């Protein structure tokens, strides 16, 4: 269930 | 069959008419309404005027031009198709002072890396190309409200599940997802389970509500008020809808359910639309674990793994409006029925109505 880790503002 | 009804912005609304776009189809309008309402949309598609414009309109409404960074990211199977999208976006946006770009790269990628650094509200390109200018950090991801996957059939099925997913990772949580595709095969339909949530699905061809994926159980309660007591036993964890065939039951069980630490949401049919909309926004947000309500909207529907009938509907046809994937389309789950010694008949007759076994609840979680 895809997550939006590997991201950060 | 009108844009004016839909309270779009006039600068866009001119663009629509200036672009030549005929009043939109019932279907298109639905999609647009819903993209704008801020829901993840899956939209089956068809050769016809607004094929792409229909979502381009949508992305344009939801834009805010002051924020001069990339707010919508739209991925397509080819450079070519993405340029068409670009040009379409521009055309419609030519009265919005809109800023978009097709990452052609497409030497120069230099001009691309330049074009994106220099501010683009919307951005189109192939899932790679985009993922290039994410790795090369040319495309800042921080304030993306929506991701659009045009021609998913041509992408999602045909080698980009990786490319696309790679992009997906580098985006804020829960960014909104719209999946536009002419075909929507089963292979793709799980795909969406992985990045969408309680999505709307607007398909061309009709789809029934089977009972066939759903495991049905009933708790012989069996006098109302051993029903809450069993419910309490039961939940012991994630999201679920609990139906009752009267607003009086709904309110009671709520006040009781909230005596217990069980973050709840309640609904009637005797509530305005913007209300039950208001509520479900929250329940779908996760900020409610337990939606309890009257049928009213049943013939609803939030895709939910576990449904409970605290009461059994007299009208039998309700049963599957309360419960029922899907039919292609949607997800298996569990129904649980609370049955008074009095209401067992009614259960048997529902059992027979749908020609379906309703086994007793064996105490286990699948």
């Amino acid at each position: 269930r895809w997550e939006h880790d590997k991201f950060r503002e | 069959p009108t844009f004016d009804t839909m309270g779009l912005r006039e600068d866009l609304l001119r663009g629509i008419y200036a672009y030549g776009f005929e009043k939109p189809s019932a279907i298109q309008q639905r999609a647009i309404k819903q993209i704008i309402k801020g829901r993840d949309v899956i939209a089956q598609s068809q050769s016809g005027t607004g094929k792409t414009a229909t979502f381009s309109v949508s992305v344009l409404q939801c834009l805010d031009i002051q924020v001069r960074e990339t707010q919508a990211l739209i991925l397509a199977p080819t450079r070519e198709l993405a340029v068409q999208v670009q040009k379409g976006l521009l055309a419609l946006g030519d009265y919005m002072n809109v800023q978009c770009h097709a990452c052609i790269g497409g030497t120069n990628v230099g001009e691309d890396i330049r074009k994106l650094d220099y501010g683009q509200h919307v951005v189109a390109g192939t899932p790679g190309r985009v993922f290039d200018m994410i790795r090369r950090r040319s495309l800042r991801t921080r304030a993306i409200k929506m991701l659009v996957l045009d021609e998913a059939d041509e992408m999602l099925n045909k080698g980009f599940k990786e490319q696309i997913y790679d992009v997906y990772r580098y985006l804020p949580p829960a960014t909104q997802v719209v999946l536009i595709s002419a075909t929507l095969p089963h292979e793709i339909l799980e795909m969406t389970n992985k990045f969408m949530t309680d999505p709307i699905r607007i398909l061309v061809k009709r789809d029934e509500l089977t009972l066939e994926g759903i495991k049905q159980f009933f708790v012989a309660v069996e006098r109302e008020e051993w029903k809450f007591d069993t419910l309490c036993d039961l939940y012991d964890i994630t999201q679920a809808v609990i139906f009752c065939n009267t607003k009086r039951k709904v309110d009671w069980l709520t006040e009781k359910m909230r005596e217990a630490n069980f973050t709840v949401s309640s609904m009637h049919g005797d509530m305005p639309q913007k209300e039950r909309e208001s509520i479900m926004k929250e329940f779908r947000s996760g900020a409610s674990r337990v939606l309890i309500s009257t049928d009213v909207w049943a013939r609803d529907v939030p895709q939910v793994s576990l449904i409970i009938n605290y009461d059994l509907p007299n009208n039998r046809e309700l049963y599957i409006h309360r419960i029922g994937r899907s039919g292609r389309y949607g997800r298996k789950g569990v129904a649980v029925n609370f049955v008074k010694n009095d209401d067992i008949r009614v259960l048997r007759d529902i059992e027979q109505y749908y020609s379906t076994q309703i086994d007793e609840m064996p105490m286990n979680v699948a």
